[PDB]
């Protein structure tokens, strides 16, 4: 990532896909970016960094699960 | 105007000259006759 | 190199998808196939102005769409003729050691057939003969012969022993950068054949037609057209006066080589230089709708196009579109497995690895489909679904143990909507008055 | 001073003077090319509008694309007259309509996510190397152009499309907030209102003329030399014009 | 349609013309006049002619110093706009090799052809005057209304007859 | 580099005396004690109309915050005509 | 590319230890009463305006001697140089002389722009610096020459030229006594011919 | 050697077209110039409406700026670690190969040679999109446990590595175009 | 320049002059015939407005509802001599038009 963002940094392309598959739950399909690099922290344990990666359209999509087509028409409005 | 005239002798400029021979080239050629910066024919009148 | 100057310019000219590959009859230079940028280079070898190859290049150059570099495939010639079964100055030319340009004169059918024969003879003689049988044949001796039409109502017919079903394969062979097939022969043998061929090999074929069966009564099956449909070839056909002598596929060709497929451009209305309107009444239009035999029609206060309706039935600009689908497809899977298996990680059906696919194809064919609005998107409030692309991979569970032993993936599927153009209006009123 | 000092006097005369002919002929091109319309696509471009976009052909129907537009308004105004009546009230006359004002705000950056040909300002910038194509320069020249030329725009908004408005004014902010990108606003205002058949020209006027400053009797007045003719079929006109017209004298 | 001496695009020098026809030539195709009016405008550099110091190119900025690829073809693009018939630029392939330090970029132009508004300065005339009668023909008639009547006569003696 | 500025100058002379030649405004331009009074870089607003007809031409002139000795000079002299 | 073609001596450059913002305007106006109708010519343009703001700091990071600024600045204290000093020093001398200045920016370049207004300050906030603002606009500018170059001139009515031998009259002033480098040539010819003013 | 002295090395001032006053003017053809070009013999020629130097390429084939450039970076990376190691020596506190203290280095160098190159435009820096390759120096230092034990009794460094990358000028410009007509 | 450029200029100026054609006419027509009223119902409407809003038909007492409307503000003013009367003197005063605007979506 590091790498990445010093070539886009130089270039100027930015955009790369991201996709998520979930497990029994909902998943994601779009194009991202990488958006605020983390903050290290050397202590005496092993420490964590937080990547924010903005993403385009972030509308989650039941894929996976089955018997959704049918159940959405089900719904009535008015 | 500039040649002999009835009060001795005058001197012509050169942007004159140059303006009258384009005149005459113009006319050679019609009103479409290129005559200035690009031409060839301009870089030969005006040397 | 050394250059000998600071600063060195030269002012000059010159110098699915678009180069189309026309299959003539000619000698004019030893290759299967060549490409040009302008009917001038045709001249530089040795094709004589109003000759087949000629018409076509210089009516595909002048489309408002031109396609950027044809291509000339060549077919041995043995015999030519002059056809003058109609007459009024009936001007030919004909170049022969690729420099004689002798233009022959003859003015005023067997008079004018017999005295174009004597005319050729007083000739170069020594390089070229003719003889007269209504129509008269010109014939070389190894030396390039031409002969175009330059005036008049004659029409040039060139003759080869060979065959179009066996050249096609040949000149795939040389090269293979052009999608737009079109034939020379034109005879219901030659073109039947060729439009196999554009099949197997995904290409799209062209073809103008002079017959007058054509329009004939939608009962009577007999032209070409009627073949095609039965067998169910894709293959853009239409009637034309001027199919032959001006061999007007090369203006249809002009008004889509430069438009990418994936823009969805119907071929309806557009205008195609060089036709002629079709003069048929409106029953006459009629039969030939039914044939799938579009024609050039004069329209209100101008001339346009009909419709890109193929032999099988389905609009023309469908299958670019598909053919398009294809290619991509094809080629961005390949270009991304190469990059793993030549980092040392080839992929794997592990089916954790396999679900990448999904940003794969949705990257490169399927975005670029939508932004350019070829592929719809959106919801369908009468039949309740929607209209998004979908992709399904099979899992590692349900590959038989046949296909981990060949390394095969198969059962892939996509799915896709195309944008539908519009064509027809008819307008509905009524003026009631209160009362 | 020194010689050699004149020599850089005259560097400043020539660059200078050199600037102003470039911009100068280049607006001079425009209010002469009548075959030109520019028309910018505000919003709408993904709903409906998409049928014009595609209308145009980078020769003579050029459009303007906006990175984004943030915001975009639209407001007519009217004047109403008013007289005082005995009754020491106010009454109402005939009122009037003012035209119309529209603005719009937007940003170009310089790391695009849709480049799209099609579009005027992507003419030329490169597909795999964006940053370095100056796109953020590059629309400045071309909306200046436009501008300075006193083109008459058309808008292709959402919600409606405007014909016949002249931009009044337009701002550029390399602010440090954002940078890599310029913000843009700009506003406009309605500018209501030779060959050609005879049968649809009408009787027109040009007032009192002068004699023709491109022929003789000018030179008489502008003390100069009258052009010598080019010879040919001599000794046939001389005899003829040295009578029927004589000479300036 | 600007007329000018016409050069000759191989050599540079006056198009004098072939051997068998030679002589001095004006450009007349829109086409050539653009070319060479696009020629010297890239050939003069910017300064050099006298009578005009705003004329040519500024090859000096570039030449010999550290310069950015981006920069310069903005500036070579840019010259080719001032010609006001000038249609569009339809690519542009602008490469630099770092070793040689040698930089060459190549595209075209695209510009339309007009008609001549008058012949009167160029050659011919479009008219067609009538030719004088000959002889005594006027006052009493011309032979060759027998001669086409007879030709006439002949022709349809010759069509009835199936043939 | 400089810009391109205004510049002026306002001459004040002897009383004008009328004799037996013509007259020239030119020769009164020089005062008693020689060089006359120039004012240049004062704030000026002025108007001055020509004609060709019977009436002279005739021009008007303001000047701001001038010094006490050349108002002085003009307190006297109101009797007489200065060129 | 062009930074470096500026010398120490005709061609001066200024760079600022920091610029934050950058505004770059123009203006057209047109008739406010409908046209008779194409009666396009109802518009003008005016002068464009450029402003900016910045900083010149006690602390300098890059003291790059090209700069105008650096001309001699010490090395190793660049607080003792008392820059911003410097810098006001120059400002005030090219806005007085009222130089056309021209501007290289991110996108494009200016020229012949002259300075209307500047404001300097030091807050309480950000000390040992100070914050600059400048603004320009636009200037629509239209001997030793070639006589090939020379054009037909006027200048009005002349009256006597200088102080003269005849002009000293005028004001009273005594005739300048003749330095005698020769006195037996000019002067049998010099009082007969031109006689002396009386 | 009026056109080089008063300009520092660093900057990477080519000498392609630069005027030297004195010279005259090259008269040979142009076939006798290409002959002398091969033979890397640069010439002084006058040029259109006036005369310049053409290029300076050395009797090897290197371009001279680039000579002058590979000796001044030798010379000030030399004084710069030598300057830092006495003052280390000086306070009692000598260098030593602990491998807790060799990594300095990648200041020391970054500091005084390498960052004064890239201000003054003699370094490149970015990145390439056709190589896919960075133009960021880069400098590689060996641990303890790769030294052998020869060294240490010498008390010898050896083996550091260090990569530059340098800004080409512009010698030559060959335009080409070709003016098609619409049909 | 080319005739191809003159058969464009027309177009350009053809199709730019048939948009007055459209929205000049269409004021035209709008205002010879007064028997059409306009009406706006801003609020009001389900506090017993309802009792002349269903009087509207669709032919010429139409009627304009807003999605919603946020602010609606009535504003009068007068005015008065600002110097001493001379005394009773009431007359003093003018009305002025009011004023009224809202808010909406």
């Amino acid at each position: 990532l590091a790498q990445w963002q010093r070539q886009a940094n130089v270039t100027g392309l930015i955009y790369l896909p991201v996709q998520v598959e979930g497990s029994q739950g909902l998943s994601l399909n779009t194009i991202g970016w990488i958006q605020k690099q983390p903050d290290l922290s050397y202590g005496t344990e092993v420490g964590q960094m937080d990547w924010e990666i903005g993403v385009l359209d972030a509308w989650l999509s039941p894929d996976q699960i089955q018997g959704i087509a049918a159940g959405i028409t089900g719904l009535l409005g008015l | 105007n500039y040649g002999l005239t009835g009060s001795g002798f005058n001197l012509p400029p050169m942007d004159d000259l140059v303006q009258e021979t384009k005149k005459t080239f113009k006319s050679a050629f019609g009103e479409d006759f290129n005559t200035e910066s690009n031409s060839v024919a301009d870089k030969l009148i005006q040397i | 190199e050394y250059q000998d100057k600071v600063v060195d310019v030269e002012v000059s000219l010159g110098t699915g998808f678009e180069t189309p590959m026309f299959l003539a009859m000619h000698g004019n230079f030893p290759e299967r196939i060549r490409f040009y940028v302008s009917t001038a280079g045709m001249v530089a070898d040795g094709f004589a102005v109003g000759s087949p190859a000629y018409q076509f290049a210089t009516n595909a150059f002048a489309g408002n769409f031109a396609p950027q570099r044809v291509a000339i495939g060549r077919m041995s010639i043995d015999s030519s003729k002059v056809d003058f079964t109609g007459t009024t100055e009936q001007v030919v030319v004909n170049i022969t050691l690729n420099k004689v340009v002798k233009a022959v004169k003859i003015n005023v059918p067997a008079q004018i057939a017999t005295a174009l024969a004597d005319a050729v003879t007083a000739d170069l003689t020594g390089k070229a003969t003719a003889v007269a049988t209504t129509y008269v044949t010109v014939t070389a001796s190894p030396n390039v012969v031409s002969v175009g039409k330059g005036a008049g109502v004659y029409k040039i017919v060139n003759e080869s022993s060979e065959t179009v079903a066996t050249v096609l394969p040949s000149v795939i062979a040389e090269n293979h950068n052009w999608y737009f097939l079109a034939t020379e022969a034109r005879s219901d043998a030659d073109i039947v054949a060729a439009a196999e061929f554009a099949k197997a090999n995904y290409k799209l074929h062209i073809y103008n037609s002079t017959d007058v069966d054509a329009y004939a009564p939608e009962n009577s099956a007999a032209s070409v057209f009627d073949t095609l449909k039965s067998l169910s070839y894709d293959s853009l056909g239409t009637s034309d006066a001027g199919a032959d002598v001006d061999f007007t596929e090369g203006s249809v060709i002009g008004a889509m080589a430069a438009n990418d497929p994936s823009y969805g451009d119907s071929l309806h209305l557009k205008t195609m230089p060089g036709m002629v309107p079709f003069a048929g009444s409106d029953t006459q239009r009629s039969n030939a709708w039914s044939r799938n035999a579009n024609i050039y029609r004069g329209l209100y206060g101008g001339g346009s196009y009909i419709e890109g309706k193929t032999s099988s039935g389905q609009y023309v600009d469908v299958i670019r579109f598909s053919h398009w689908v294809k290619f991509r497809m094809e080629e961005s899977v390949f270009a991304y497995m190469k990059r793993r298996s030549d980092m040392g990680l080839s992929m794997k059906m592990s089916d954790e690895d396999l679900p990448v696919l999904k940003s794969v194809l949705m990257n490169n064919p399927i975005n670029i489909g939508i932004r350019n609005g070829g592929i719809l998107t959106g919801y369908d409030t009468e039949n309740k679904v929607s209209y998004d692309p979908t992709i399904i991979i099979p899992k590692r569970a349900n590959i038989p143990t046949n296909d981990l032993a060949a390394r095969i993936l198969r059962d892939v599927k996509v799915e896709l909507v195309y944008n539908n153009s519009l064509h027809y209006v008819k307008i509905r009123a009524s003026v009631v008055l209160d009362r | 001073i020194s010689p050699a000092q004149q020599a850089q006097a005259d560097k400043r005369a020539r660059d200078a003077a050199a600037a102003k002919r470039k911009q100068d002929t280049e607006v001079s091109n425009a209010k002469s090319r009548e075959d030109i319309q520019y028309t910018m696509f505000v919003s709408g471009l993904r709903r409906g509008r998409l049928n014009e976009f595609e209308r145009k052909n980078r020769t003579d129907d050029l459009a303007i694309l906006f990175d984004s537009v943030t915001t975009h308004t639209y407001t007519k105004d009217y004047n109403k007259s008013s007289y005082a009546v005995e009754s020491k009230a106010k009454a109402s006359d005939h009122v009037t309509t003012q035209d119309g004002k529209f603005t719009f705000s937007g940003t170009v950056t310089d790391s695009p996510y849709l480049i799209d040909p099609r579009n005027m300002i992507d003419r030329d910038t490169d597909k795999e190397n964006p940053m370095l194509a100056r796109r953020p320069a590059k629309a400045i020249e071309i909306l200046e152009l436009i501008a300075d030329s006193h083109q008459l725009v058309t808008l292709v908004t959402e919600d409606n499309i405007l014909s016949n408005y002249v931009i009044t004014s337009f701002q550029v902010d390399r602010s440090s907030e954002a940078g890599s990108s310029i913000n843009v606003q700009v506003t406009l205002e309605e500018f209501r209102f030779r060959t050609s058949d005879p049968k649809k020209a009408k009787n027109a006027n040009t007032g009192t003329k002068q004699t023709a400053e491109d022929g003789a009797v000018d030179d008489s007045a502008k003390q100069k030399r009258q052009t010598p003719y080019i010879g040919k079929n001599a000794e046939t006109k001389e005899r003829w014009e040295n009578a029927a017209i004589g000479t300036t004298d | 349609q600007f007329k000018d001496l016409l050069l000759d695009p191989l050599t540079g020098d006056l198009d004098f013309g072939t051997p068998g026809d030679r002589g001095m030539r004006l450009a007349l195709t829109n086409q050539l006049s653009l070319r060479q009016r696009l020629y010297l405008r890239f050939a003069i550099w910017a300064g050099d002619w006298y009578f005009d110091e705003t004329f040519g190119f500024p090859y000096r900025t570039f030449v010999g110093k550290k310069t950015v690829k981006a920069v310069l073809d903005g500036r070579i693009k840019s010259e080719v706009r001032q010609e006001p018939d000038v249609l569009q630029i339809t690519d542009f392939q602008s490469t630099m090799d770092v070793v040689s330090r040698s930089y060459k970029c190549f595209f075209t132009v695209v510009t339309a052809e007009g008609e001549e508004i008058s012949l009167a300065f160029v050659g011919e005339d479009e008219y067609q005057y009538p030719t004088p009668p000959e002889s005594n023909v006027q006052l009493c008639g011309d032979e060759g209304v027998i001669i086409n009547f007879k030709n006439k006569l002949y022709y349809l003696i010759n069509f009835r007859l199936p043939k | 580099m400089r810009a391109m500025e205004r510049t002026y100058t306002l001459v004040i002379g002897r009383p004008v005396v009328i004799g037996e030649k013509p007259v020239n405004i030119e020769k009164f331009a020089n005062t008693s004690k020689g060089d006359a009074y120039e004012i240049k870089d004062l704030h000026i607003e002025f108007n001055v109309k020509k004609d060709n007809s019977k009436e002279p031409n005739k021009g008007y002139v303001t000047v701001y915050n001038l010094s006490d000795e050349v108002v002085n000079y003009l307190s006297v002299n109101q009797r007489e005509s200065l060129a | 590319n062009e930074f470096e073609r500026k010398n120490r001596t005709d061609d001066l450059a200024i760079l600022f230890d920091s610029v934050t913002t950058h505004t770059y305007t123009k203006d057209y106006n047109k008739s406010s009463y409908a046209v008779e109708s194409k009666a396009s010519d109802h518009v003008t343009t005016q002068d464009g305006k450029f402003t900016f703001s910045g900083t010149v700091t006690d602390s300098p990071y890059l003291i790059d001697p090209r700069n105008m600024i650096d001309r001699d600045t010490d090395k190793e204290n660049p607080m003792l140089a008392r820059r911003p000093a410097k810098a006001i020093e120059i400002l005030e001398l090219i806005a007085d002389s009222h130089q056309l200045v021209t501007l290289v920016t991110e996108d494009n370049i200016l020229s012949n722009y002259v300075i209307t207004s500047f404001q300097v300050d030091r807050s309480s906030e950000a000390g040992s610096s100070i914050n600059v603002q400048v603004t320009l606009e636009e200037f629509r500018f239209k001997r030793t020459s070639d006589p090939k170059k020379a054009k037909n001139a006027n200048t009005g009515t002349k009256q006597t030229a200088e102080d003269g031998a005849v002009d000293d009259s005028a004001k009273q002033k005594r005739q300048t006594p003749y330095i005698g480098k020769n006195a037996e040539t000019k002067e049998r010819w010099e009082n007969a011919a031109i006689g002396t003013t009386d």
